[PDB]
């Protein structure tokens, strides 16, 4: 009683019911480095300008 | 000019210039610490973007 599968069927992506848990860290990655802190706050002007030796702005 | 005007104007000049000098010294120290540790917004040379990584299920499993 076995029907041979049609052209297209055996290459389908199927779904599988499992009773094993999902591997939570299959790559065994350690803790990620903490990122550099972003910038936050409004942009105040430069305190007394460029401060390049004598240029007051 | 009055000696009051020259005097208090000199105090204003000295405040502005001493504040600029202390900010320049802080700028040197900030640059030294950010180059040494790399944890500031400056001296952040690029690494590889991890938005290029394909996380799709590949052709072989062991990867
Ligand atoms: C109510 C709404 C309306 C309000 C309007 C109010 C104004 C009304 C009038 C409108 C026009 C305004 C014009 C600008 C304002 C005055 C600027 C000023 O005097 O700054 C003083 C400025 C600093 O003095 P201060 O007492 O500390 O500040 C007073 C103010 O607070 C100055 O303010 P500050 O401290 O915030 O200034 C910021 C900063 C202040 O400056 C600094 O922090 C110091 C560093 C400045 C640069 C130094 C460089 C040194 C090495 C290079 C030298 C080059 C050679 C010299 C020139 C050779 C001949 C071309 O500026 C700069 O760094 C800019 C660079 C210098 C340019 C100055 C403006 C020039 C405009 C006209 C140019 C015409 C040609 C003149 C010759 C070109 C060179 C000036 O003086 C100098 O640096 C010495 C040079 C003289 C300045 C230029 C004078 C402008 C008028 C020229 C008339 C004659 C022209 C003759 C024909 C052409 C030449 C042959």
């Amino acid at each position: 009683g076995w029907v041979r599968p049609d052209l297209g069927e055996l290459s389908k992506v199927t779904k599988v019911k499992t009773d094993r848990p999902l591997p939570e860290n299959p790559y065994h990655s350690r803790a990620r480095p903490e990122p550099n802190p972003e910038v936050e706050g409004d942009l105040k002007p430069a305190r007394h300008g460029s401060r390049l030796f004598f240029w007051t702005m | 000019d009055a000696p009051e005007k020259n005097y208090e104007r000199t105090m204003a000049i000295l405040q502005i210039e001493s504040e600029k000098a202390e900010l320049r010294l802080k700028e040197l120290e900030v640059r030294r610490l950010m180059r040494a540790k790399g944890d500031g917004p400056w001296f952040q040379y690029p690494t590889i973007d991890k938005a290029l990584i394909d996380h799709s299920p590949k052709a072989t499993p062991d990867n």
